[PDB]
DNA sequence: CGGAAGAGATTCAGAG
RNA sequence: UCCGCGGCGCG
DNA sequence: CTCTGAATCTCTTCCGACGCGCCGCGA
């Protein structure tokens, strides 16, 4: 998974209960940056939350 | 699914999701003993969500998505011109259909339309598979498919065999009245334009400036029997709106007949006597007499007697060479007097109507086709054309306009002396201009319409 | 005053354009009303059969 | 005199009227407005600076810190325009803003700064308009249509009683801001006055009047006029203006000067008014009934008790009158109600109001605006105040202020964008005056009232939206945390700005996709004006009155060019001379009249001023002194034409053609034909397709030069000089010595767009039209573009046309064409299609591009390389593979019995399947270019590496050739400077060029020039190497592509398309026609010399369509080629050039009083020979629109051509060899191909795919779907008795998921059975109705 | 997802005679339920029907 | 937008 | 193999 | 002087062809 977001913030791993899958998200000052990346069929895709 | 692995969710799914979410929230707030106002707010939101699900936009502000558009609820799937009722239950899209730009074909008989070969192959591909296996040229559907996609000329022979009696339907959007859909027996032409017979094209309200047309093929044999017996253009001669025929010529056909029947005071070979219309045709084609020349000719006609027999009569009559030529195609039973005048559009209309009443359907159809052929041919030989010298301007016009403007100046100065109200001044000016315009129109018609020539 | 064979001046042409655009808008609007009216009449009379 | 270039093919003008003003640069509005948007501005009037200042600075109070704006600058666009178009990235430049952050101390004064920090923020990216006036968005050309909308201001309007239908008239006045809430004021059938806000509700006006800080008595005193009465015992006095008497009936005797005189029961007239005025009466004595029925104007007080007995707007109760008179308040004030002049409307509103006080009205307004919440004084006050008077929530722009004042007749022109109390009361007074009838309502359709909003205003509006969003974010960051330990770079988020601007350019309704059929189409689409869009109008709500022509359209908006169909009227085109006033009102040029002599000075007018003055008609004849010949010159003024004397005229039209746009202006003989057909022809002319070889039009309009040069397609000579070198693709021109700047190389180069996909799949090609050593002049055209020849518009082709009915093949507008036309490729056209292949990381391994395709013949693969890409230049046909791509199919597990069944079957049931791109059905052509784009970190295959190698080689050779040419120019300048004196030409000649540049011939300024150019050479080699390094990294670098795609491949397919029956062709006068027959050349009619006709048209259309002008065109054609033929023969006999020279001089002199007056005596004989060479194919004739050739001149030209004077000739029918008895009109005509080729429309579907939900067949050609048996057709079938075919149409052919399978089976078997099941859409409807909660079910199963 | 808007256990299998768990794959078990899940071995047409 | 139709609410006239 | 929304375009 | 019915006024809802063709975009 992408280790850093487009702003260069750092990323954490979260569970999307609505779709039963892991995703990655970034935080700044401990608040969510509103960015997320998901795994969909052998690839990592990223965008606004 | 969408490109990039995304998915378009139907709005109904989102409305369902929202209602599910609100229901779950209300149940959780209930089962954990929430305070009163909170559960009241949640249930009011749930009621609003159900309202959105069923009939979003029916009350207050409509729900909307990210696109800032209102989501289509269930009710919107049945209401409106996009609704399920109008879009799909009526007005289905259909298989075995094609569309193409139309084109004049004058060499067609009345009941046959010119259909491009490629469209015929595509439409009748199932029938071709069938007959090709039936005649043993192909064993399996894969063999038939690969053979037809290679266009092995035997497929073209089979294709010519299949359609020989297979009517097809032609439709022009909008189908204003039932004539808008008609049945034809196809004929195969290279190219890509559907060719119509001009006479029925007049009924289609169609033109040839780029109008498209759609073709459907009936499948079952009861269906094609229906198409032949009911819909074939040879049956729809009479409009439903009134008893008068709908198959009526216009444009070049009428121009040609009018030229063919018009006589002049002096022409090549005037006054000679012809023993029969065939000799009239000979003398015209050999160039020793012009169509317009007046002549005496021996002609036979017939009448439906009291019993129903076509009793003959023969006599000398005064006529024109062109009129005899036209008479030669007229079927037995109509009186010669029908032809012996300058034939306009209305005259041809009443001629077709009287043919249809006096005789059966098929003589009228044959008469129509012969009329179309002869009219086109003689119009072409005529060489009628429009030139700048033709639009003669009556030289009286300058004088009349000067008179009118003099009167305008007179009434205007009369108002300048305060002798009349402005409204009546306006009325007087309008009246005098209208009078002058009518006078100019009469002068123009008088100068154009008649001319002097030596006898 | 000028006919079509002689040239129309710019004023005559301009005032004439009024009728042209009036007619084009007229037919553009009329088509919809005619279609709607036909749909209605069909709906009312569609049951009747000899 | 003519430039040397223009000496080629001097077109013969016929215009008699002189031209005093050249046509302006046609695109000026787009370019100038965008420049105004982006360019720097110190005053901050418009664009970026204005937008920033309208929001900045930003201040935080608790933070005690400020954000403020220094300046903005625009960065360099990293990619060139063609690179953007190739790679699909929007042509944009970085927005850089200089920002400062301020923190003050925590002690008074707050202005005491303590720290300042400054830095430059990359706050967004912004599109740049290309030089041609079009933007580049993603990979597409897009041009923003300038909108036309209702101006801000105040308007006054009336309906002719349509709403209430009793016959009265109702009035309303409306105020429209640039942004913010609307207000409108309205009367009533009961004559009450109502106010509404954003059309929410309907309320009495006094609500606002007391909401404004005014009390009731102030309201009456302001709106109405007051009369005073006195009571003494029981004798009654009133104080009077004698004019106030006018209108009433003197039912009672009236006294003046101590004498009483009235004819009772009679209305007071002017003699009475004059009698009283000469009497100078002041106070009179009146009966009780006269003061009875009068309104109480104000509160009245009784001091004997401290009590009030009089209220506001109350009638006169005699009891109250007695009480107040005995109390001592013997004076009474009342209003006046003239039944016409002084309607009591405000008083009735004051009666019907529910509110009683300012705060009551405020809370009522608040609950109206904000339903469902408890009112509060602060909430209502804040809502009202911020709504109308917060200059950020509401703003009449300066144009709003100007219109507002000028409609209110106030002297001022400028003012604050917010309303005020006086503004509201003034507009209400004006509405009252209108209701009285001393005025007139406003006409909104009038063109002095609507305003053109260009791209700059929309761009700055979207950018302002971005700015306000960013401002909210910034104030939030300021509130949330500290101020010292951060930089504003992080505070500003570029996300909202880029989102807003990209959303505007991509999504917005006015950002419509560009069309590129031909240069004229691009011009007219750039210039087009739309009434739709944001804040505009909707096609459903557009009534006739907005569509109809308004008399001030003259000279501003072309009435002709409007599109047909439902969009008519709502879309227009700028007239040729119209330009935008700074306020956005349209503006037209005019020539000053000065005492009967036209000054030829030029003044620009708007519809208001034009209506005010008197302007003379263009075609008015003049002397050389400027005096009109006629005294009663026809003119127009105040929207009406009439006659006027020589002295009354104020202005004169500039040129005849100023009423029409370019699109109409191209049509010759426009003055001779109807408006409907002219409109259709003007619109159709846009659709013309560029031919394989361009041709001039014989009967042009002179406009072709301006349009062809002004469009972007042609390469124009930006710097004069001599053409040094030319090939198929490059032009190198030596700039002359004087024109070149000091330090420049003196050489300019141009590169032509050789072949590319146009925006409508047509070709775009540039062909040079000069030869080595020919001089070229500033503004010359060096290279033709599509449909351009020698710099003249070349849409169509020249055809020889006879007007004659021919065997019905030209029945009903049909066109019959001679095979000779096909054989010469006269109308052959070149088309380009672009196909894309996308490789993705599919389940069970990626889907890869490869030449390893299962279940396919090897011969097809041989067309591809081993990588799986077709070689360029290969011919390909429908159904063939262009690029091989393959998808894995997953596990596809087989049971061992199925495994052995597969094994005995063969290699089938593979887990890997073909997915390769295939030629579209019916298409065939040649493969011209192949492109790959691939993600970083993936290997470049053989095709990818080979194309990258060839592209880098191309870049290297291009840069090196540029180096060689420019260094040759530099060393030529070395030669030019060194020969000037102190020469060592041979001593240098032995030395190599490096010695030349190094060595010093002298010690003077020449050596300074040599050193300057040597430093230039060093700088240019260094910039060349830097450019090539950047180019190589830019080529080698990967691409972002899209999510999930490994690599995309695009292949370019080009096809040559040919005229074919069913194709549509049309002539400029608007006579469309479908080609219905090709004819063996022998069969076509032929004239006496044996040359056949090419196209046969039906004449019957002409009188009924009234396209008389086209016939005249035909005649001119026969004349034009006539001269050509003669001159051709005169050339072919190779006689003395002097004879043809005098003949050509005669041909030019042939016109009568024509402005042309060209003479050959100044031409040298080789120039004459070149002229003859171009004139051999006919002499082009120029005919202006409304001053065109006359019939006498046409006849004279024909007579000089030795053709029949009538223009008709005898003709022989080829098919029989006989002679037509009638003469026929044969001539030359200009014809176009209309981009509706038959092979793009013919379509047929036996069976195919089916939709998911409805199970009905798909729609449209692309999906290979079937036609739609619409409900009208169903009614048609119902009209017949044809039940069975209807049932078959609905059930089996369309929707039965099993019945159609059975039908297919039986048809294949040769049995035409049928079995109707149930339409699945019916089950869908049932399920939806049940899901709705309504139970519905079938019965009697 | 089970119990979701497209839960195969309710509406039936996404594919003809294919259990979500992959327990059964062909018509030999046509018209039986899986034990690991409540999906039924039937045709996809049932997806159109069941509410 | 405009026009037309239906339903609900408010006002005026007639009768008590 | 696909629900559209917006836009022009021809009937 | 008051009450009821009828009439009028206000507010809300429904409707203003059929058919094909391309382009863009799409939480
Ligand atoms: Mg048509
Ligand atoms: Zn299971």
């Amino acid at each position: 998974a992408p280790q850093q977001d487009p702003e260069g913030n750092k990323t954490m791993v979260r569970f999307s209960r609505k779709t039963k899958q892991q995703y990655v998200s970034s935080e700044k000052d401990g608040k969510a940056t509103g960015w997320s990346a998901f795994y969909v069929d052998g690839k990592w895709v990223e965008g606004k939350k | 699914p969408l490109d990039g692995g995304r998915f378009a969710t139907s709005d109904l799914n989102d409305l369902y999701r929202r209602v599910i979410n609100r229901n779950n929230r209300l149940k959780r707030l209930l089962d954990l003993a929430a305070p009163d106002i909170i559960v009241r707010n949640e249930k009011r939101m749930l009621q609003e969500a159900v309202d959105a699900l069923l009939d979003n936009g029916r009350r207050g502000r409509a729900i909307t998505g990210s696109n800032k558009r209102p989501l289509k609820s269930l009710a919107d799937m049945i209401k409106g011109k996009q609704g399920r009722f109008r879009q799909n239950l009526l007005g289905k899209r259909v298989d075995y259909s094609g569309r193409s730009v139309i084109t004049v074909g004058p060499y067609l008989r009345l009941h046959q339309c010119g259909l491009p070969k490629k469209m015929a192959l595509e439409l009748f591909k199932p029938f071709i598979y069938g007959k090709l296996e039936l005649r043993g040229l192909a064993t399996t559907i894969k063999a038939a498919k690969k053979m037809v996609e290679r266009e092995e000329a035997v497929v073209w022979d089979i294709l010519d065999e299949v359609i020989r009696e297979h009517p097809v339907l032609l439709n022009r959007a909008p189908t204003l009245h039932r004539l808008g859909i008609q049945a034809f027996e196809p004929v195969l032409i290279e190219g890509k334009a559907i060719q119509l017979h001009p006479l029925v094209c007049a009924a289609y309200n169609a033109d040839f400036d780029g109008d498209q047309m759609a073709v459907h093929v009936p499948l079952t044999l009861e269906a094609q029997l229906e198409a032949r017996a009911l819909m074939m253009s040879t049956n729809n001669i009479l409009s439903p709106a009134n008893g008068e025929p709908i198959i009526v010529p216009s444009q070049d056909v009428v121009l040609g007949l009018y030229y063919m029947t018009r006589d002049c005071v002096n022409a090549k070979g005037e006054g000679m006597v012809l023993t029969g219309p065939k000799e009239a045709e000979r003398l015209y084609r050999s160039g020793l007499a012009s169509l317009h020349a007046r002549v005496k000719v021996r002609i036979t006609e017939y009448e439906k007697d009291a019993n129903g027999e076509l009793v003959a009569k023969t006599s000398l009559k005064d006529t024109t060479v062109g009129r005899a030529i036209l008479w030669m195609i007229v079927p037995k039973g109509l009186p010669y007097s029908i032809v012996n005048q300058a034939l306009g559009k209305k005259a041809i209309s009443k001629m077709l109507n009287t043919c249809y009443r006096i005789l059966g359907l098929k003589p009228t159809v044959i008469f129509a086709d012969q009329i179309m052929y002869t009219g086109f041919a003689y119009a072409a030989r005529s060489g009628a054309s429009v030139g700048i010298d033709d639009m003669v301007i009556p030289e009286k016009k300058h004088e009349i306009i000067s008179e009118a403007e003099a009167e305008v100046a007179e009434i205007q100065e009369q108002f300048q002396s305060g002798l009349v109200t402005a409204g009546e001044r306006y009325n007087k000016v309008i009246d005098i201009w209208a009078a002058a315009n009518d006078r100019v129109s009469k002068a123009m018609m008088d100068n154009l319409q008649t001319e002097t020539v030596i006898n | 005053t000028a006919n079509f064979r002689e040239g129309l001046n710019v004023l005559q042409y301009f005032i004439s354009t009024h009728g042209a655009r009036k007619g084009l808008a007229d037919t553009a609007l009329k088509t919809a009303n005619s279609g709607y009216l036909t749909r209605r009449l069909v709906d009312v009379a569609q049951d009747l059969v000899v | 005199v003519y430039s040397y270039t223009e000496k080629k093919r001097i077109r013969k003008d016929f215009g008699k009227r002189p031209q005093v003003l050249d046509v302006p640069y046609l695109l000026s509005i787009q370019l100038d407005s965008f420049q105004k948007f982006i360019e720097q501005d110190p005053e901050g009037q418009y664009g970026l600076e204005a937008a920033f200042r309208s929001v900045f600075p930003i201040q935080s109070y608790s933070g005690n810190s400020e954000l403020q704006y220094v300046s903005y600058r625009l960065g360099e666009p990293v990619f060139d325009v063609q690179e953007c178009q190739i790679r699909g990235v929007t042509y944009s430049a970085p927005l850089r803003v200089k920002l400062r952050l301020v923190i003050y101390e925590r002690e008074a004064p707050e202005g005491t700064v303590k720290d300042i920090k400054e830095q430059e923020v990359y706050m967004g990216e912004i599109p740049l308009m290309t030089d041609n006036g079009t933007f580049v968005i993603n990979g597409t050309e897009r041009v923003i249509v300038s909108q036309l909308h209702r101006s801000p201001g105040v308007f006054f309007d009336s309906d002719k009683g349509k709403t209430h239908s009793s016959g009265k008239v109702l009035y309303n006045a409306r105020i429209i801001p640039y942004r913010g809430s609307w207000l409108d004021f309205e009367f009533d059938p009961k004559d009450n006055l109502f106010v509404r806000i954003d059309r929410r509700r309907k309320l009495p006006a006094t609500i606002i009047l007391r909401a404004l800080n005014y009390t009731t008595e102030q309201i009456l005193d302001l709106f109405f006029e007051k009369v005073i009465f006195e009571i003494r015992d029981n004798k009654l006095q009133m104080e009077l203006v004698p004019e106030r008497l006018r209108g009433e009936t003197a039912s009672f005797d009236i006294e003046a000067n101590g004498k009483v005189y009235v004819e009772k029961g009679r209305r007071i007239t002017a003699r009475h008014i004059r009698q009283l005025e000469k009497d100078d009466v002041k106070l009179i004595e009146v009966p009780v009934e006269y003061i009875a029925g009068k309104v109480v104007a104000k509160d009245y007080i009784d001091e004997s008790t401290g009590e009030l007995i009089c209220a506001a707007n109350m009638e006169l109760s005699l009891d109250l009158l007695a009480k107040l008179s005995q109390s001592g308040h013997k004076r009474i004030e009342t209003l006046f109600t003239n039944d016409l002049d002084h309607g009591p409307y405000i008083s009735e509103t004051l009666r019907v109001d529910p509110t009683n006080d300012r705060l009551s009205a405020l809370v009522e307004i608040y609950r109206m605006m904000r339903p469902g919440e408890p009112p509060t004084r602060e909430a209502a006050e804040s809502l009202f105040e911020n709504l109308f008077f917060s200059e950020d929530r509401y703003d009449l722009s300066a144009v709003g202020r100007m219109k507002f004042n000028r409609s209110l007749l106030r002297e001022e022109i400028e003012g604050s964008g917010i309303l005020s109390k006086d503004d509201i009361i003034d507009v209400m007074k004006k509405l009252i005056d209108i209701r009285n009838g001393k005025g007139e309502v406003d006409d909104i359709d009038h063109l002095g009232n609507r305003r053109i909003r260009s791209v700059g205003e929309m761009a700055e509006n979207q950018f302002r939206v971005g700015l306000v969003r960013v401002e909210r974010a910034v104030k939030e960051r300021l509130s949330l945390g500290d101020l010292d330990t951060l930089m504003p770079q992080d505070m500003i988020n570029a996300k909202p700005i880029s989102a807003a601007v990209k959303e505007f350019f991509g999504s917005s309704q006015l950002s419509q996709f560009m069309d590129q059929n031909n240069p004229l189409s691009e011009i007219t689409h750039k210039r087009r004006i739309s009434a739709l869009g944001p804040g505009g109008l909707t096609r459903e709500r557009a009534g006739f009155e907005v569509r109809d022509v308004h008399p001030t359209h003259y000279g501003r908006v072309c009435p002709i060019e409007t599109p047909e169909g439902p969009n008519i009227g709502l879309i227009n085109s700028l007239s040729v001379y119209a330009q935008t006033n700074e306020y956005g009102f349209l503006e037209t040029p005019y020539r000053k009249v000065t005492d009967g002599v036209v000054t030829d000075e030029i003044h620009y007018l708007s519809a208001i001023e034009e209506g005010n003055y008197v302007i003379a008609q263009a075609n008015s004849n003049l002397d050389e002194e400027g005096h009109f010949v006629e005294d009663l010159v026809t003119c127009r003024s105040k929207g009406e034409s009439s006659l006027f004397s020589r002295d009354q005229v104020d202005y004169m039209d500039v040129s005849t053609q100023q009423v029409v746009s370019v699109g109409a202006s191209l049509i010759p003989f426009l003055e001779h034909d109807d408006a409907n057909r002219a409109l259709m022809g003007a619109n159709m002319q846009r659709q013309a397709v560029p031919t394989l070889r361009a041709d001039k039009p014989l009967v042009g309009t002179g406009m072709e030069r301006a349009v062809a040069v002004d469009s972007g397609v042609t390469a124009v000579a930006k710097r004069g000089g001599v053409v040094q070198y030319v090939d198929a693709s490059r032009i190198v021109i030596k700039v002359n010595e004087d024109e070149m700047y000091p330090g420049e190389a003196g050489i300019d180069i141009y590169n032509l767009t050789k072949y590319t996909r146009s925006n409508q799949n047509t070709c775009i090609n540039q062909m040079p039209c000069v030869s080595l050593g020919e001089p070229v002049e500033r503004g010359d055209v060096l290279a033709d573009g599509p449909s351009t020849d020698l710099g003249e518009l070349a849409l169509g082709q020249n055809m020889r046309v006879a007007f004659m009915p021919w065997n019905g093949y030209n029945f009903e507008d049909s066109i019959l064409v001679s095979e000779r036309v096909v054989q010469e490729d006269r109308f052959t056209t070149i088309h380009i299609q672009e196909l894309a292949c996308v490789s993705r990381d599919t389940k069970l391994g990626p889907e890869e591009i490869t030449a390893d395709i299962p279940n396919v013949g090897e011969a097809a693969l041989s067309k591809l390389d081993e990588s799986g890409i077709v070689y360029i230049g290969a011919e390909v046909t429908g159904g063939d593979i262009l690029v091989g791509k393959v998808t894995p199919k997953g596990e596809t597990q087989l049971t061992p019995e199925e495994k052995l069944l597969r094994a005995i079957f063969g290699e089938k049931a593979s887990d890997v399947k073909d997915s390769s791109l295939r030629v579209p059905n019916g298409v065939s052509g040649t493969v011209i270019d192949v492109q790959v784009f691939t993600r970083d970190g993936v290997e470049k295959d053989k095709r990818a590496l080979e194309i990258e190698e060839m592209q880098l080689k191309q870049a290297k050779k291009d840069l090196s050739e540029e180096l060689q040419i420019l260094e040759a120019g530099l060393f030529s300048r070395i030669r030019a400077v060194l020969v000037a004196g102190g020469v060592e030409a041979e001593k240098l000649d032995k030395l190599p060029r490096d010695r030349w540049l190094e060595l010093g011939l002298t010690d003077e300024e020449k050596q300074n020039q040599l050193e300057q150019l040597a430093e230039q050479y060093d700088e240019l080699k260094h910039e060349f190497e830097k450019k090539l390094e950047a180019k190589r990294r830019k080529i080698t670098q990967g691409d972002d592509l899209a999510p999930g795609v490994l690599k995309i491949v695009k292949v370019y397919l080009a096809v040559k398309r040919r005229i074919q029956p069913g194709d549509k062709m049309a002539g400029r006068h608007g006579n469309k026609g479908v080609i219905s027959k090709i004819n063996p050349i022998e069969d076509m009619p032929y004239d006496e010399n044996g040359t056949p006709v090419d196209i046969v048209l039906n004449p019957l259309g002409v009188p009924s369509r009234m396209n008389i002008g086209q016939i005249l065109e035909t005649h001119l054609g026969m004349a034009a080629k006539g001269i050509g033929d003669k001159i051709n023969a005169m050339l072919k006999q190779q006689q003395e050039v002097a004879k043809l020279r005098e003949f050509i001089q005669r041909a030019y002199d042939l016109g009568a009083d024509v402005r042309q007056k060209v003479d050959l005596s100044t031409f040298s004989d080789e120039e004459v020979m070149r002229l003859a060479e171009n004139l051999r194919k006919g002499m082009p004739i120029a005919t202006p629109v409304f001053d065109g050739a006359k019939e006498a001149e046409i006849k004279e030209l024909l007579k000089l051509g030795d053709l029949p004077t009538s223009g008709q000739i005898r003709l022989y029918d080829g098919r029989t060899g006989e002679q037509f008895e009638r003469p026929v009109t044969v001539g030359y005509m200009y014809m176009l191909k209309l981009n509706h080729l038959v092979d793009d429309k013919m379509h047929a579907r036996s069976t195919g795919s089916y939709s998911l939900v409805t199970q009905q067949p798909l729609g449209g050609k692309a999906q290979f779907g079937g036609q739609r048996f619409g409900e009208m057709e169903v009614w048609a079938l119902e009209a017949y008795g044809a039940a069975y075919t209807l049932q078959e149409m609905l059930t089996v052919k369309s929707d039965d998921v099993n019945g159609r399978t059975k039908m297919y089976k039986n048809i294949v078997d040769g049995n035409h059975q049928m079995e109707p099941g149930m339409p699945e859409s019916f089950n869908v409807l049932l399920k939806e109705i049940r899901s709705l909660g309504i139970n519905i079910e079938l019965e009697d199963e | 997802e089970r119990d979701g808007l497209f839960c195969a256990r309710i509406f039936g299998p996404v594919k003809d005679y294919e259990c979500l768990c992959g327990k059964y794959k062909r018509l030999k078990h046509r018209g039986v339920i899986c034990e690991k899940c409540g999906v039924e071995v039937t045709q996809t047409k049932v997806r159109r029907e069941r509410m």
